[PDB]
Parts: structure tokens; C-alpha cells; sequence
């Protein structure tokens, strides 16, 4: 299926896993960070019936199933999950065995050292790959994006970070991360569907849920005169087909849900939303450099795919930042997948040859080898 | 057709993304000029004060 | 690239560093003298980047980097910086190898000894000069100006030397040097703009600092009636735009800063002045030298184009000179750039051509040579 | 509650509050200089619940509010909230209505002007006070420390001024100021302790970590060997009672918070640190003055707490020094409060009574009369 050990890459984040082989354009698979286990008996002839299944087979049976992501916020604590999750894709999708290739990694600067240390530690004792790298998802973002300068704004599924890079540096004291994301944007939605008269609380109904917002919602680069019609009108309404048939529309709600990145007290947070984080990430900067991270907001992670996300991260920076300079955001159709770009990027280039750590290493040293080379 | 129209459309705006770049870039070199030529203009102006005050 | 083989002229101090051929009438490069490095870690792979920068590469990549100047208060106490500094100046800017051709740098009077004992040492050893002339820069300043006979006052960025010179004579025992310098002023500079809210603490923002004082400043003829009115009044400030896009205005500071050249308690300094220490230069020199001198104080080096400055001087000095006397400045449009233009008069002398070192002369005796071969 | 119209004395930081009357030994509360507003919509009726709360009012009901500092960097942006906190601190505190006593206020020299313009205007337009004084940080720490001479290195809360005084007077030219503070050592340990697995972002969260900090965390003489063992050994942890049961463990974090004063590249800035600026200090005096400044390095303010501080203070400086001469630290019991005492000492001494400015004074001057009466 692939003709050279090139590196492996696997974003594995608390949302979806993003695998394939370095050098490539784009994931050979993409699985849902998940392992599923029943909590009834089947009943009918022809059924299946696993004690466990992972990533889409735990999806496709989620009728009956807990869904567990082994990512709570940014870090990987259930390893074992890990682990099944990683053995599927590499060998059902990717059809490789890690111990013939090299294996790239994610996360960021500020996120907790469990997380580059233990994904490090199976990689090499549970899977035998020849060598580890853990990478920056900033890092990788700016490589896919064409940047070495900008703010990488990681707007993941448990996390968002946001780490600025300037000429190829890192900032880390202008780093602001944020308990703002992705599944918590869906959890506003099944609170204000339950407000409308289609409650939503188990797993397979915060999974539904995740499909509409997905589907049906919208940023809105004007909030409140949005609102203002669609909380009047049913034209502005959109259908989703529920799985027994019923349908649900969506009114103004539909913003309210990633209205929530721009208003966090929506779900009780202390935060004025991603827009404050970008633009403090740029002012904590020197001066020289400030100029040259409001012309470059880059896109990382999913949520990126609102109609008016872009738009609005411009406008939401233009209007907090200083006159004369360039605010600008770096917004391409490679959105939600610039970090796996950006690891087919880094672990293809010749230079980061020299940035691996080897299995001898690992085996002389332990995980905390990962800390002595990554970053 | 709504992709040909959109690659047309991301074009009408890569191309007037382009010409305003051009200008933007003139508006920043024009501009930098601007205020070279009036800091040139202050600068004589200055020099024109003491000038004076030297005739 | 020249088809010539003449005298290479380099003024390189504390602050900016100006150097061309000799015979020409404007140096050819034009560079601060800084060597700068990163104060981070770098984190993208395969960006290139510099172990340190050099000259204008160094304040081009200044939002990362602490710069450094090689030179203090005129002396080189590094030299490795110089070698770069020289070797950039030379070979990628002035497009010329010191190998095949002699080359002039230059000093004050009382510079400390081991600052000639240097420069003719680096590039005799590490360029290989086939010649060497350390020279006066109140002899540079004379050349220039088309004068043999006046008291250089020569600003410097680190020191002000001060030298009487009757008929090409020096008359010594009147030098009257001062540590009141350029840099002093903008460190000043800093200071007051902190009193204003805008505190400047890094490289980029000590950068600024002489950027707006460079650009904004002034002397007048009069500071005391100046700040009495600049104090009073917002018709005085001038703003000024920082990297960022943010400004700031500036009112009396705007004079307040050049004003401690003729103040220098305004930075802890036990010193009367620069036109005072003209004054005193003329006054210890003979009764038959005094008229000539106080005819021809004479300009050199930067600060010279404050506006008012030519003109501050002369009614300084004329106010502290006797009656009957004419007191005049000259300050010629060769300001700041009068001891490279002296360099480059004095290297196409006819009555010079037997005053460098030779690599030869150098090489029997070492670099104490420039003591008795240059001054 | 008050037998006699003294000064009432307050210092009001970005960190804390500490206010008594003139004439004491200590100040007789200590307020954070907080004011903290819900961020949360009230649902039951007839609650009360304040629209806003001060001090320790403030941090008593933080669990429901933001709570927000009108100070930075040593300079009220916010007069509003101030207003708020010294009505607070004056009438319930200190029982005394300003209406009826003097008030002494203080700032750090470089501390931009118009926080001293409204110390002023806001005690003598708001509050009637019959006079005041806005005193000298530097100089309140050196009466409380019982010196005339030293290096005063006021490192509080928001920024460190830094400046040398002998036999009583400033030397101006020798001042350090630096962005280096108690709230960036704060900010650092939530970082490290992200690192560890426990993310701090919150108000209530952030004033734990501050708490953390200020009870578990250490410089450590030998930075070196405490990290060696500190992180590898769990012997060298030190437990915190996090505010809901649940413990931290902080290792070589534990005095990496504080090792930001000698190393302030930990937070971004350009700076080699606390010694090296007091060196400075020292070193930029007079050759005469330099030999007791270096006997006499003075702390002032808090931060000066740490379990080795100032034994590092110390060390760093005599391993500087061109030996010879003592080097010494001055760390009274008088910490934290140094200022506060000085501010006492100074408003009762004779010899400062002509120093007060007068309502009637202020009224015909206006706010600017603190520059013509205080310093
Ligand atoms: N059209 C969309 N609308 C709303 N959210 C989206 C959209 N596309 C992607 N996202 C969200 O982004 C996440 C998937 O992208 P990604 O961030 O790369 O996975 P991960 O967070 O695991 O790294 C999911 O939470 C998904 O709901
Ligand atoms: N417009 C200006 N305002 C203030 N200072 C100036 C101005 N122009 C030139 N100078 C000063 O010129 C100095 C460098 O020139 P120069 O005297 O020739 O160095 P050097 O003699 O030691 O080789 C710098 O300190 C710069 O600030
Ligand atoms: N044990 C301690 N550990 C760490 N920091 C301390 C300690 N004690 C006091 N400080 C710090 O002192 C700062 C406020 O003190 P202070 O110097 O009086 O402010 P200021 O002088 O600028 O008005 C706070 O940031 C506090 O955390």
C-alpha cells in the first residue's frame, strides 16, 4: 500500500484522528477518537455484539453504546484506548505496521507533559516504531498554511491553545490557552435543543447533535442583527432528518452554538471568546513582531468550517487591533486539516531527520527522552 | 456550476485580491512617499524656518 | 568592484559605522555596528536563521533578537563582533577584499590605547592589509570642513573628545573630554517617555528610542523659554509612529532629551556643556592661537543636524568668549559624515602616501607599531 | 476609633493594599487591590448581592465574581475602583473619614506622572482631605529599613524601579527600571503548573495559584542542584490544599516560579535578571559612592519573601563585585511592608511637615501641584 518507510502521521486529537503517511497530501483515514462498549444485551439474530469496538465500528453501533474519547481537553490519560485506536488505523486503513516506519505525533507547548511522554512510551514498547517525534500543532500549521510567522489559533474538538511563531520561533510567553472548544459548542446546543423541545443526553444523542451542528450551524458575522430575524423567522430556519425520521429546525439557536467562541459565558466561562486569546497572543509580543502576527491569524483545527468563521475572526481582530497595520486571517480550504499537512510537511523534510528520537534512545532513556528532543 | 461560479467568484476576488494588493502595496510605497515627501516637505519646511531666520 | 587599488576609509564607532573608497566624496555603506542574537528558541525546522546577524541584518530581525554593539564609550572590547561587522561592511556591502588595498580607521586623541593597538592587529591578521593608518578624527573633521586651524567638538555617540588644532598642531593639554555622548541622550530620552506612560525596556524599544529621537528632537536657541512654552502647550508635540501601528506624542521631551548636551546633570553628569568645554579649549591654548580658534569652533560627528544646533552653539559660546572676538560655528552639510569624508581626503594625499603601516613594518614589530607610526 | 487628626498612610500597589495611620509599626489591614463584580445572573429574588465588592469583600465572594485589578504596573488606570477600595479602607478599616486627617499616598520615581497627579486630585476632589503627600516608594523602605544609603530594589507586584540612594539623594541616572514582578512569577507558575497536569485560568483559579505561590514556593540559593533533585525525587514536593479537598505537588516548579527574578527569559523578557540590575545600579554611581552601595542592598517591597531570596541577593552580587569591599543584603522584618512604614515615618516627621500639600494649595494649583510639592 505504500512504497517507502516514510513517517507516519496521526493527529489524534479529542474529536476526530486524522492518519496517514508522510510526504502525502491528505489523511488515508480519518476515524473518530473513540472506543465504544455496550450497555445492553442484543437481542435480535445477525446483530454483531462486540465487547468493545473502536473508532467507526463504535460509531456505527452507538445506538446501544458509551462512547469514551481517550482525550479529556488536550491530553491523552486513557492509554490503553490509545492504543486500540492506533492499531486500527495504522493496520486496517494505513495497512502498516509502525516497527517498519518512523511515527509523528501532536500537541502543543502548554498542553500538560503526560501527554508527549506516554504516547511516546507505546509508540515504542507496544508498537516497536524505530523512531518518535512529537510535534507543535502550531508548528505544523504554519508549515501547511506557507507561514513561519503567525498565530496559530488551534480551535481543536477538548482545547484551544493558541501559540504565536515568529521567523521560525517560538513565543511561549504570549501563549493563551483556553477551555473553549469544539465538544463544548455541542453541549451548548443540546442544552438549547432541550430549550426548543428536543432534548438530547445520551451518547448517541450527543452524537446526533455533533452531525447537526456540524451540518446546520453558522458563526454569523453579526450576531445580534442575525439574531434579531432569526429569532423572528422561520425563514431563516434549517431542517436535519433525526435517525427515527423526526425532524428538527433550528432558528437562531443555530449561531448561539459557535456564538459561544465569541461569547464563552454562553457555557458559564470567564472569556470573551477566541478573538481575545488571538489578540493577546499577538500584544504579548514585542512590538516589531506584533505587526507581523495581525497580518497572519492562521487556521488550525476544525470549528474553522463555520459560515462566517473567517469572516469574523478578521473583522473580531481589525476592530480590537491597532490603525495602519494589516490584520489578516489565513483561512484555506485546508481548514481542520492544516496540522496534518503541516506533519507530512515537517516529517518529510530533510532537516527533521536529525530531530527524531531513535528507538535505541528510547529504549536507554524512557519517555522523558520525548522532552530531551521535541520541544 | 456553483463550483465553477465559486472558482470564478474566488478568482473575481483573487484577481481583485490582486489588484488590491497592487494598490495596497502602492498605497504603502505612495503612501510611505507621502509621508517621506512630507517629512521631506517638514524637513525643508524646518530647514526653511531656520533659513529664514538665518536670512 | 572598483578598478582601483586605493585606500579603503572605515569610520566605524559605538553607533553607526560609515565606510567607502578613498577619493570618493560619500561613503558607500552605511551600517549600525551590531551583532545580534536570538533571545529565543527556535521551533519551526529547516527556517534557516542566523547564528547571530550582522549590521542591517541584525536590526531587520530585531523583533527576536538582542542586539549588541562591539564598541564602548569609542573602544572595541570585542572584537570577534568587529571581524563580522568589517568583513560585512567590506566584502558584502563595500564589495572589496582590505587584502589588496591600505586601510584607514579610525579614533580620538585620548581613546584608549588598546583600540588602535586592535584595529590595525584585525586587519593586518584576519583581512591580511597589505597597509595600515589609524587616524585623528579631528584631523578627518578639518580635512572636510577645509579647515587646518579650529576646535573639533565632535558629539560622538559613546564620547565627546573635544581637540584644539592650530595649523595642523594639536595643542593637547586643552583636550577637554567629556562622557556626555549620543547614546546618553537617548537614554535619557527613554526615561522621560516612561514619565509619559510609554515605557521602552527592550533592544526593539531602545531601538525606537533613537529612531524617535533621530527623527523628532531638537535644541532651538533658547530651552529654557522653548520648555516654558512646549510645557504649557500641545502645539509643541509631534507625534511619531511606532512598529506596531500605535503612536506617540512627544512635547518638551522633544527637546528636553539634545538639551542634555548643553545639561548634562539632566543625566547624572559633572560637566558644564559642550559649547563650555569648546570654550575651555580655546581658553587653555595660547593668546596668538585663541582668535583663530573661536573664529573656527568646528563641527563633527552626529547630533550636529538637531535643528538649532549649529546656531545654539555659536550663541553658547559666544556668551562665555570675550567682547571685540568673532565667534563662529562651522557646520558644514559634511556633519556626521565629516570624519568618513576627512578619511577619504586624507588617504588621497599626495603628502599621506608614506603614512601606513606596511604589512612588513607590522609584521617585525606587532600592533604597538600604531603607536609610533600613526599617533 | 481615632484619638488625633494624624496622617493616614496608604500604599496601594498592583498586588496589595496596606493602609494604617501615621504613627504606627505595621499597617492595620491589608486589602488586595481588588475590585470584583458578578459574572453570573442572579436567579433567586431577595438575595441582596452586591453590584460590587472590595478588598476582601472582594475575594470572600469570588467564587461568582471576576475579579479585576485598577492597577497596573504600579499606575491607577481605573480611579473609579480605586475610589471604591480606599472608601473602603479609610472609613470601615481605619475608621477615619479623610475629610478630617492628611493623607500620604506613594509611587516609584519612574511610575508614568499621572498616577501621582491622581492620587492627588482623586483624595483631594472626591474625598476632601484637608492635605496631602505622595511620597517616594524607595525612600519609605530605606526610613522603615533604617538607612540613608543603598541600593532600594522595590520589586512589588507589577514592576521593579530600582534605585540607588546615598547619604540621602537619588542618582537618577542609575535607575533600573525593569518588567519584572511579582504578577509574572504568578503567571509563570500557572504555566508550569499547566505542565504538571493542573491548568489554572480562572479568577478562582488564578488567586489559588497566587496563594500557591506564596506559601510552597522557594529561590533556592543553588538553582542547579535544587532542580537535580527537586525533579527527580518526590522528597523534595511540597503539598497545597487546593480550595475544594484536592491537593497539588509542586517539585522543581516550586522554585522555577521565583528563579524568573534571576531568570526573567521565563516570561519573555530581555533581562538577566534582579542582580544584574541592582550591579547596575550600584556600578552607574560614583566611584565614591559605589563602596556603600554595594554594602547596602536594600529590599523593598514583597517577592522578598522567598525561602533563600535574599541569600541569593547575597551571593549574586558579591560573586559581581570586584570583591574587596562587603556586600550586603539588607532584608529587615519590615518586608512586604517596608514602604507602608517608611509612609508612617515620614508623614510624622517635623521636619516633613511643610512638605504636605494643603487643600487650599491644591484648590488654586490644581492637580499639577504635585509636581511642585511632592517630587
Ligand atoms: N462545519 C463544521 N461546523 C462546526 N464545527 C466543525 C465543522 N467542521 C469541523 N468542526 C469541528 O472540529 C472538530 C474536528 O476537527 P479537528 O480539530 O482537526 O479534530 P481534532 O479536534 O480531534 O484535532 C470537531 O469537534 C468538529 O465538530
Ligand atoms: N537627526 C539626528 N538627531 C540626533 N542625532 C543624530 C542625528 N543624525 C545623526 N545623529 C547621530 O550620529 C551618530 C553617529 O554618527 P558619527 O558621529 O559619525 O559616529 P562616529 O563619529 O563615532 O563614527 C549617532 O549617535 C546618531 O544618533
Ligand atoms: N511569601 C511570598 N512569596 C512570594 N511573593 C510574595 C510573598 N510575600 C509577598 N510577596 C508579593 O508581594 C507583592 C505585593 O507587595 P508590595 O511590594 O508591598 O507591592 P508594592 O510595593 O509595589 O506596593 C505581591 O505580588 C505578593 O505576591
Amino acid at each position: 500500500d505504500e512504497d517507502e518507510t516514510t513517517a507516519l502521521v496521526c493527529d489524534n486529537g479529542s474529536g476526530l484522528v486524522k492518519a496517514g503517511f508522510a510526504g502525502d497530501d491528505a489523511p488515508r483515514a480519518v476515524f473518530p477518537s473513540i472506543v465504544g462498549r455496550p450497555r445492553h444485551q442484543g437481542v435480535m439474530v445477525g446483530m454483531g455484539q462486540k465487547d468493545s469496538y473502536v473508532g467507526d465500528e463504535a460509531q456505527s453501533k452507538r445506538g446501544i453504546l458509551t462512547l469514551k474519547y481517550p482525550i479529556e481537553h488536550g491530553i491523552i490519560t486513557n492509554w490503553d484506548d490509545m492504543e486500540k485506536i492506533w492499531h486500527h488505523t495504522f493496520y486496517n486503513e494505513l495497512r502498516v505496521a509502525p516497527e517498519e516506519h518512523p511515527t509523528l505525533l501532536t500537541e502543543a507547548p502548554l498542553n500538560p507533559k503526560a501527554n508527549r511522554e506516554k504516547m511516546t512510551q507505546i509508540m515504542f514498547e507496544t508498537f516497536n516504531v524505530p523512531a518518535m517525534y512529537v510535534a507543535i500543532q502550531a508548528v505544523l500549521s504554519l508549515y501547511a498554511s506557507g507561514r513561519t510567522t503567525g498565530i496559530v489559533l488551534d480551535s481543536g474538538d477538548g482545547v484551544t491553545h493558541n501559540v504565536p511563531i515568529y521567523e521560525g520561533y517560538a513565543l511561549p510567553h504570549a501563549i493563551m490557552r483556553l477551555d473553549l472548544a469544539g465538544r463544548d459548542l455541542t453541549d451548548y446546543l443540546m442544552k438549547i435543543l432541550t430549550e426548543r423541545g428536543y432534548s438530547f443526553v445520551t451518547t448517541a444523542e450527543r452524537e446526533i447533535v455533533r452531525d447537526i451542528k456540524e451540518k446546520l450551524c453558522y458563526v454569523a458575522l453579526d450576531f445580534e442583527n442575525e439574531m434579531a430575524t432569526a429569532a423572528s423567522s422561520s425563514s431563516l430556519e434549517k431542517s436535519y432528518e433525526l435517525p427515527d425520521g423526526q425532524v428538527i429546525t433550528i432558528g437562531n439557536e443555530r449561531f448561539r452554538c459557535p456564538e459561544t467562541l465569541f461569547q464563552p459565558s454562553f457555557i458559564g466561562m470567564e472569556s470573551a471568546g477566541i478573538h481575545e486569546t488571538t489578540y493577546n497572543s499577538i500584544m504579548k509580543c514585542d512590538i516589531d513582531i506584533r505587526k507581523d502576527l495581525y497580518a497572519n491569524n492562521v487556521m488550525s483545527g476544525g470549528t474553522t468550517m463555520y459560515p462566517g468563521i473567517a469572516d469574523r475572526m478578521q473583522k473580531e481582530i481589525t476592530a480590537l487591533a491597532p490603525s495602519t497595520m494589516k490584520i489578516k486571517i489565513i483561512a484555506p480550504p485546508e481548514r481542520k486539516y492544516s496540522v496534518w499537512i503541516g506533519g507530512s510537511i515537517l516529517a518529510s523534510l530533510s532537516t527533521f531527520q536529525q530531530m527524531w528520537i531513535t528507538k535505541q534512545e528510547y529504549d536507554e532513556a524512557g519517555p522523558s527522552i520525548v522532552h530531551r528532543k521535541c520541544f | 456550476d456553483a463550483q465553477e461560479k465559486l472558482e470564478l467568484a474566488e478568482k473575481k476576488a483573487t484577481d481583485a485580491e490582486a489588484d488590491v494588493a497592487s494598490l495596497n502595496r502602492r498605497i504603502q510605497l505612495v503612501e510611505e512617499e507621502l509621508d517621506r515627501a512630507q517629512e521631506r516637505l517638514a524637513t525643508a519646511l524646518q530647514k526653511l524656518e531656520e533659513a529664514e531666520k538665518a536670512a
